[PDB]
């Protein structure tokens, strides 16, 4: 006794008109068997000549019972039905949810057959049980309520759901209730028996609806499996992964077996995959059997131990301070773990290394804690207070200064190397005593051949010609040179548009490996002074 | 009544997906939200409703009231035009105007039933625990550009008596702001103002600008008593660049002085060819492009560049480099280690003055990463209106022009 929601064809198209698949004596026998029952159950209704829609009916044997169940392919209805809503698509994640006194799943099963179909729409979800290879009139039906695997059903379902509960969630605040799927995850902080009492209740309340709950057969307990985490209302828990010993691994095997451990590389600190994507390389098949080098055999090994670590989690109080602890693990990559009391983790986990165009540590830093920041607000809707291997004056110097617009929240140093810093800082002015280099590079971008020299106010030259080059790449191995044979201070000028972007953004790392190599030389300098000027 | 209002040929409402909140402020949104439900201004909708717009809370100036917020800056370019008031060029020429907002009439009015369902809203849930709290609008939603539409010929009304009681003011309406400006001295001027708002209180309802300040800054060039080979080149790449605004200014003769490979830090003697040149730049200079006129058929637009130590510059304009307006900002108090604060508070400034001007919002080009603007701008907006953007890389030169923008000889002196 609910009230049906207004359901319309997407844009003017049409109920779907599949013609009913062909099934044997047998698979009918059953379907015939069942829609019955539902006929009766009430969840359809026998249909007449007044319908030109369809949808095929199928027949398959599950394990459960081996007893032939049933499947309507609504993959057109669904096509042709109108759009909703997205349906919770952001689950919560175990480090933001808080720990109970006890927590309950009910399952509201086939609950998407308790609710009421838009009687309108109803006329669109007609199929047919076929005859004895195709006798007369093979028996016509449609449904009532919402189809298991059509469109609309999940979100319905849900808002229906969100309904019915409004009452009792306003008559105990003190009671939390998730829905998913068809589970229903109730948690307190009451006495077990008033728990389990108002577990009842709840129930109770259910069924009023039509909704019917549990058979202790079917009866969830703790721990829960969500999604590669164990959870017990005291606790959280990593569940145990394996790793596969064989003598024999395929591409596949490997790519997969890459994939788990990326997903553990979050949680696990010290997992690495380096010389296993190394295996990948030029592979011919995923049925291709690549042998495992020595160091791929190791790496695997150390792996196998790290896993069978037991990775433990604690739960969100909202009364404690929200921390996150980041650590620049090697160049381009972070490890960040947030923690309210210490060595007691909700989250954490690390971002991979952003193989970019050109940057710095400070940036990488900067968007690694934006990342973690967002995660934040989704988590907790509050963003941590930041403990940054950075010292507070690397940072004003920095953001200061730069080109573009950046911002670190509430933070504080905590030293625990390594340390992110400047790995150079171009001079403000150009350097009196130290010798200056007029570089200049020039290529036929068509020969690709070119040269690139300098010529200092000291009297120093060079020039190196150059083949499967190009203009930018001259240019840039002009200003090379001129560090290369330069001693510690290096006033440099040139006309490189390039240079300019390296002046304003003084990046320490780039996509050109010319680049980097000029950074190290700019590392090295004591000093440097940049100066453009326009070409020609 | 209501008037059937609707969506341009061929388009469908906003699906916008709502970006994640604080808890402070979904606690606030909440209590709005209800409250409005209960006062039949909004009410709950059904997931036959595909469309949604983003919806976020700001902080109403001194108070902790937290004031709700809509972006609908999708919905307002899909809904039909109403073929909004003529820009009084008067506003301009004020010596201070006041903004008020009155987008609180709104609800007094329905919305044509037929367009509500393009107004759905969502409240997130933390760690999203809960679904979003849909709602859809019943009345005129604030910051929709049919709102100030719909609702002119009764603002209109009442407003008459107090433009004829007071004459030499002028008043000016964008989206639920109101612009008041006069030609009165600051006391005098609020006075009346309030005296405006008592005026609107008996309905239902409810920043200082001085427009006449605003200055057109020029460009001034360095002078020293020697020069050096950087500081001429530096001087040559500047105006180089220069060049593509004011086709006069010439580097020819600065570039002779620039011939030979000498050592950055040595001094240069300027040949009096080379020193005309420069005081003919001086010159060129002295004035903006000749030209320039602002086209109502077009896009106006805002770039803006970091300057550093919390300054900043913009230019104003719809054609590359025919610029309607350039000016400087410096961070406010308290901004001092927040680059996005400093940033959306210029954006708003800037856009005021937009609107001012050209009763408009400019669309603007900014110095910095989409995600750090989208993760931290709400935290500091304040205007009931939200500009187009979109981010850019800043070009070095463009900045180290701009730089060079004369500022006051000890400033505007506030006694
Ligand atoms: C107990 C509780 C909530 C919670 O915050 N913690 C919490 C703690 C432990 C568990 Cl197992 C769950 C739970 O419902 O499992 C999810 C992961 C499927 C939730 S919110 C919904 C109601 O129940």
């Amino acid at each position: 006794p609910i009230e049906t929601v207004p359901v319309k064809l997407k844009p003017g198209m049409d109920g779907p008109k599949v013609k009913q698949w062909p099934l044997t004596e047998e698979k009918i026998k059953a379907l015939v068997e069942i829609c019955t029952e539902m006929e009766k159950e009430g969840k359809i209704s026998k249909i007449g000549p007044e319908n030109p829609y369809n949808t095929p009916v199928f027949a398959i044997k599950k394990k459960d019972s081996t007893k032939w169940r049933k499947l309507v392919d609504f993959r057109e209805l669904n096509k042709r039905t109108q759009d909703f809503w997205e349906v919770q698509l952001g689950i919560p994640h175990p480090a933001g949810l808080k720990k109970k006194k006890s927590v309950t799943v009910l399952d509201v099963g086939d609950a998407y057959f308790s609710v009421p179909l838009d009687e309108d729409f109803r006329k669109y979800t007609a199929f047919t049980i076929p005859s004895i290879n195709n006798e007369t009139p093979g028996i016509r039906y449609q449904y009532n309520v919402l189809p298991q695997g059509w469109k609309g059903s999940p979100a319905i379902f849900q808002s229906s759901m969100t309904k019915i509960l409004e009452p009792f969630r306003k008559q105990n605040p003190d009671i939390v209730i998730y829905q998913y799927m068809d589970d229903l995850y109730v948690g307190s902080d009451l006495e077990i028996g008033q728990h389990r009492t108002k577990i009842e209740e709840l129930r109770q309340h259910l069924l009023r609806w039509g909704l019917t709950t549990p058979d202790k057969k079917h009866q969830k307990e703790p721990p829960f499996l969500w999604m590669g985490y164990e959870l017990h209302p005291d606790k959280w828990t990593v569940q145990p992964i394996v790793l596969p010993e064989k003598d024999s691994w395929t591409v596949n095997d490997i790519q997969k077996l890459v994939g788990k451990l990326n997903w553990a590389s979050q949680i696990y600190p010290g997992i690495k995959v380096r010389q296993l994507c190394k295996l990948l390389r030029g592979t011919k098949a995923l049925t291709e059997v690549i042998p495992l080098t020595e160091e791929a055999e190791l790496e695997l090994a150390e792996n196998r131990e790290i896993l069978k670590e037991p990775v433990h989690g604690v739960y969100y109080d909202p009364s404690k301070d929200l921390i996150a602890e980041i650590q620049k693990q090697g160049q381009g990559q972070w490890t960040y773990q947030i923690y309210q009391e210490p060595f007691k983790n909700l989250k954490t986990g690390k971002y991979a290394r952003m193989r970019g165009a050109h940057t710095n540590d400070v940036k990488q830093l900067t968007e690694a804690v934006q990342k973690i920041t967002t995660e934040s607000i989704v988590i907790w809707g509050k963003t941590p207070k930041f403990k940054l291997p950075i010292q507070k004056e690397t940072w004003e110097t920095w953001w200061t200064e730069y080109w573009q617009a950046t911002w670190i929240p509430e933070w504080e140093f905590v030293n625990t190397p390594p340390l992110v810093k400047l790995w150079y800082q171009l001079e403000k002015e150009p350097i009196v005593g130290a010798e200056t280099f007029y570089v200049d590079g020039a290529a036929n971008r068509e020969t690709k051949l070119g040269k690139a020299g300098y010529v200092t106010n000291r009297g120093r030259q060079k020039v190196v010609t150059l083949t499967d080059t190009t203009n930018q790449k001259t240019e840039l191995q002009a200003i090379y040179l001129a560090l290369q044979d330069s001693g510690l201070e290096v006033n440099i000028v040139t006309d490189s548009q390039y240079a300019l972007g390296i002046i304003q953004a003084q990046p320490d790392q780039s996509e050109s490996e010319l680049v980097n190599q000029i950074i190290e030389q700019l590392i090295k300098k004591e000093k440097v002074y940049l100066a453009w000027v326009p070409a020609h | 009544e209501t008037v059937p209002v609707k969506l341009k040929p061929g388009m469908d409402g906003p699906k916008v997906k709502q970006w994640p909140l604080t808890e402070e402020k979904i606690k606030a949104l909440v209590e709005i939200c209800t409250e409005m439900e209960k006062e039949g201004k909004i009410s709950k909708i059904g997931p036959e409703n595909p469309y949604n717009t983003p919806v976020f809370a700001i902080k109403k100036k001194d108070s902790t009231k937290w004031r709700k917020l809509v972006d609908f800056r999708e919905l307002n370019k899909r809904t039909q035009d109403f073929w909004g008031i003529p820009h009084p060029a008067g506003l301009k020429k004020k010596k201070s105007v006041t903004v008020l907002d009155v987008g609180d009439a709104y609800f007094s009015v329905p919305l044509d039933e037929d367009f509500r369902k393009y107004t759905a809203f969502t409240i997130p849930s933390i760690n999203n625990e809960t679904p979003g709290i849909r709602y859809q609008y019943n009345v005129l939603p604030q910051g929709w550009k049919g709102s100030p539409a719909i609702f002119q010929s009764s603002m209109t009304k009442i407003l008459e008596p107090f433009r004829k009681q007071n004459p030499d003011i002028v008043i000016y309406q964008y989206m639920d702001d109101l612009y008041v400006g006069s030609d009165l001295e600051i006391g005098q001027h609020r006075t009346k103002i309030e005296e405006l708002r008592q005026h609107l209180l008996r309905w239902g309802l409810t920043y200082e600008l001085h427009p006449d300040k605003w200055t057109v800054q020029p460009i001034v060039l360095p002078e020293k008593d020697s020069w050096t080979v950087n500081d001429i080149q530096k001087l040559v790449g500047k105006l180089n660049w220069a060049s593509q605004i004011y086709p006069g200014i010439k580097v020819r003769q600065l570039c002779k002085l620039l011939r030979g490979t000498k050592a950055l830090t040595e001094v240069i003697p300027l040949t009096e060819e080379a020193e005309l040149e420069l005081a003919e730049n001086r010159e060129i200079l002295k004035e903006p492009v000749h030209g320039v006129y602002y086209d109502p058929s077009k896009d106006l637009i805002a770039e803006i560049q970091k300057q550093g130590q919390g300054q900043w510059t913009y230019q104003i304009y719809q054609e590359p480099f025919k610029n309607l307006k350039t000016g400087k900002y410096a961070r406010m108090r308290g901004a001092h280690t927040n680059d996005v604060k400093q940033l959306t508070e210029a954006v708003q400034k800037i856009t005021t003055e937009s609107i001012v001007i050209w009763g408009k919002t400019p669309k603007f080009k900014l110095p910095i990463q989409k995600e750090t603007w989208e993760t931290w701008w709400t935290e500091y907006w304040q205007a009931t209106w939200i500009p187009e953007w979109e981010f850019v890389n800043t070009p070095p030169l463009v900045k180290l022009w701009y730089q060079l923008e004369k500022e006051p000889i000890v400033g505007a002196e506030t006694f």
